[PDB]
């Protein structure tokens, strides 16, 4: 199974700085790493797709970056509903998998 | 729109079956690739498995081989069955497509002998 | 547009196709030539009123909406002429859905026909990735 790490486990940020998070890979994955952001009491929303492709009726201050094993998610202007969960997956392979996530909070 | 939407119960005793199933509202359920995902306590996400339209299932071998999806056509539903659960297999649990854009709520199933 | 050969290589694998799901990235660029030549506009009128479109020549009884194919299931979610640009990023997305199928590669007749069975990592010999 591919193994993806997320770092920071956890970020402290005020509304209005802006945030760089991590998702690595143990095995190259290509572009194929896509990012959920998880609200309190919701559901997984995806953000980002193929590690780049924008999605339609989500903020444009998310954008994504990176192939192969080093993936980045941006957040340009981090507003208050911004905080929660993010997770990245890849579908590369057979089984997905997860990253282990980072918590975005209020500093 | 599509709205999805789990049920099954919330309480299950060790050792026996949890079956769950994901109503499909908005569209028919030929028209996607449809899946389970789980979230245990400390935010681990688990990729379940999925069927696609030719019917060919793929499972998480974490699963080893007690999970079984099935999908029924006439009532535009598809089901989640987990057989010999554990304490482990306490989780919330999720039905969404393939692509990951339709998600329905989550139900959390604690498994406890009670 | 009409990719060369290693031009669509090194597009195919920076779309990341170069081992996904277990098919190594001849498989990708073997399917594009016998399928379609190549051609990003390809189109192939079928007798049972579908068309396919585009370098994966991907079928719009299936996968994309082209408004006139009657039981149409829209598995992609997208319309067909998106499959029809020099971009190839539709076409990549809908054909990873498409091979996460049981039914894998064996979804492209000319792929089932000329590549499988054959030394597909000769397709991509001899260029600069």
């Amino acid at each position: 199974d591919i193994v993806l790490t997320q770092s920071p486990a956890t970020l402290s940020v005020t509304p209005g700085n802006s945030v760089s998070l991590s998702c690595r890979a143990s095995q190259s994955i290509g572009n194929n790493l896509h990012w959920y952001q998880q609200k309190s009491h919701e559901s997984p929303r995806l953000l980002i797709k193929y590690a780049s492709q924008s999605i339609s009726g989500i903020p444009s201050r998310f954008s994504g970056s990176g192939s192969g094993t080093d993936f980045t998610l941006s957040i340009n202007s981090v507003e208050t509903e911004d905080f929660g969960m993010y997770f990245c997956q890849q579908s590369n392979s057979w089984p997905y998998t997860f990253g282990g996530g980072t918590k975005l909070e209020i500093k | 729109d599509v709205q999805l939407q789990e049920s099954g119960p919330s309480l299950v005793k060790p050792s026996q079956t949890l079956s769950l199933t994901c109503s499909v509202t908005g569209d028919s359920i030929t028209s996607a690739y449809w899946s389970w995902i789980r979230k245990f306590p400390g935010n681990r996400l688990e990729y379940m498995g999925y069927v696609s339209y030719s019917g060919s299932t793929y499972y998480n071998p974490s699963l080893k081989s007690r999970i079984s999806i099935t999908r029924d056509t006439s009532k535009n539903q598809y089901y989640l069955d987990l057989n010999s659960v554990t304490t482990e297999d306490t989780a919330t649990y999720y039905c969404a497509n393939w692509a990951g854009d339709y998600w329905g709520q989550g139900t959390l199933v604690t498994v406890s002998a009670a | 547009k009409v990719f060369g050969r290693c031009e669509l290589a090194a597009a195919m694998k920076r779309h990341g196709l170069d081992n996904y799901r277990g098919y190594s990235l001849g498989n990708w660029v073997c399917a594009a030539k016998f399928e379609s030549n190549f051609n990003t506009q390809a189109t192939n009128r079928n007798t049972d009123g579908s068309t396919d479109y585009g370098i994966l020549q991907i079928n719009s009884r299936w996968w994309c909406n082209d408004g006139r194919t009657p039981g149409s299931r829209n598995l992609c979610n997208i319309p067909c002429s998106a499959l029809l640009s020099s971009d190839i990023t539709a076409s990549v997305n809908c054909a990873k859905k498409i091979v996460s199928d049981g039914n894998g590669m064996n979804a492209w007749v000319a792929w089932r026909n000329r590549c499988k069975g054959t030394d597909v990592q000769a397709w991509i010999r001899g260029c600069r990735l």
